[PDB]
């Protein structure tokens, strides 16, 4: 009764029948923007089903030398579907996540994920190796889009903060003898009610193998992660013509 | 001590209103009506 799940929104649904339990991030289920909170003073559009599907984005193939991966959410679903239509026309936009990632093995394989959101996930730079250059990420480094992007220091999560205590950020484990999927439903958080989806983003889904895939020769190499995501309760605001970046 | 009718018969326009905090906004809908238009005024 936990570890069968079945997860409909808009007009796609998935079904796992080997996972944990679904946490909804911070204690409270994303929701529409009241009019205590509310500045913008033109009616936003709620599309309510167009973009409220689980949106599955990519694949990394998950080695035993694999480092992490991280996905700004939400320029990874500004170039995808209705959603990316909308983002691009409206400048403002809030909406909520319910992110399900998928990473199935046989009952030989090993091997555990730490998939944690944090938000505001800012990224640093090596500082030109000593520490006397300052260096800003590009632009591919700080927003990859649907591609993700690969950790290179996953101990300090290229930030200079640990992942050790990553765990305190909304974060479920994928361990393979366990379950195959995580379900993390995530809020909109920011100060400001509305924002626009081009410039900020809320936050990253940082997907990091801890204990390190291990499996004998002769069972499948090949095991993928794939992260689907859905906006809940999405609305946008101030409609203009398509601007991309 | 007069018998004339001329004599005996020989104010601001805006009213402050308390406003402290500035005015909200009500929900309003579309409107496909003719003769009353809140655009065109007379500068
Ligand atoms: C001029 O001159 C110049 C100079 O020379 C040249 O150049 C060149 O070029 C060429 C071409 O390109 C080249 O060659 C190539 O190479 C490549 C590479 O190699 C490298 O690298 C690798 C990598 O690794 C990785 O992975 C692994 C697993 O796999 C792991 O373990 C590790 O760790 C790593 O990881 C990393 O990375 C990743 C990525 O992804 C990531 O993710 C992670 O994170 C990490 O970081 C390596 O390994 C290698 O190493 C090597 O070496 C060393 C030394 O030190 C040793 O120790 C080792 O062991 C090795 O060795 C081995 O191996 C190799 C291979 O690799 C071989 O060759 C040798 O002999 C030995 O055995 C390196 O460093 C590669 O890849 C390639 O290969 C390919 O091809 C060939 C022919 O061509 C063949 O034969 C093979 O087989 C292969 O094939 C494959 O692949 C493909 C593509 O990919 C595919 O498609 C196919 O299908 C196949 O697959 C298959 O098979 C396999 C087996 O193998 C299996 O597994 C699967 O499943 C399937 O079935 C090539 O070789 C070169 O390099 C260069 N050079 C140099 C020096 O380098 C030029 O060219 C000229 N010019 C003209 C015009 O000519």
């Amino acid at each position: 009764s936990d570890r069968v799940a079945q997860l409909t929104i808009g007009n796609s649904t998935i079904t796992t029948q080997e996972a944990a339990n679904i946490i909804v991030g911070y204690g409270e289920w994303p929701s529409y923007c009241s009019d205590d909170d509310a500045t913008a003073v033109d009616k936003p559009t709620r599309p309510d089903v167009s973009v409220n599907r689980f949106y599955t984005l990519d694949t990394k193939l998950w080695e035993k030398s694999s480092k992490g991966w991280y996905w700004k959410f939400p320029d990874v679903l500004t170039e995808t579907g209705v959603f990316g239509q909308n983002a691009q026309f409206h400048y403002l936009y809030r909406s909520g996540f319910c992110i399900h990632v998928q990473c199935n093995a046989s009952k030989f394989h090993q091997g555990a994920l730490l998939v944690a959101i944090l938000p505001e996930y800012v990224i640093g730079t090596v500082a030109g190796g000593t520490g006397t250059e300052d260096s800003h990420p590009p632009y591919i480094q700080t927003q990859p889009g649907a591609d993700g992007f690969e950790l290179q220091h996953p101990y300090v999560l290229d930030a200079g903060i640990p992942i050790s205590q990553l765990t305190v950020c909304p974060h479920q484990w994928i361990n393979l003898r366990t379950n195959n999927c995580a379900t993390i439903i995530v809020p909109y958080m920011n100060t400001l009610p509305f924002d626009s989806a081009l410039n900020h983003c809320n936050f990253g889904l940082l997907v990091v193998p801890i204990s390190p895939l291990d499996f004998d020769q002769g069972a499948t190499p090949v095991i993928p992660i794939t992260i689907t995501l859905a906006p809940m309760c999405s609305e946008f605001a101030g409609l203009r013509q398509a601007v991309t970046q | 001590g007069d018998r004339v009718a001329d004599m005996i018969e020989s104010r601001a326009l805006t009213q402050a209103l308390p406003a402290p905090t500035g005015q909200n906004t009500q929900v309003s809908s579309h409107r496909l009506d003719t003769g009353e238009v809140p655009a065109l005024q007379a500068a």
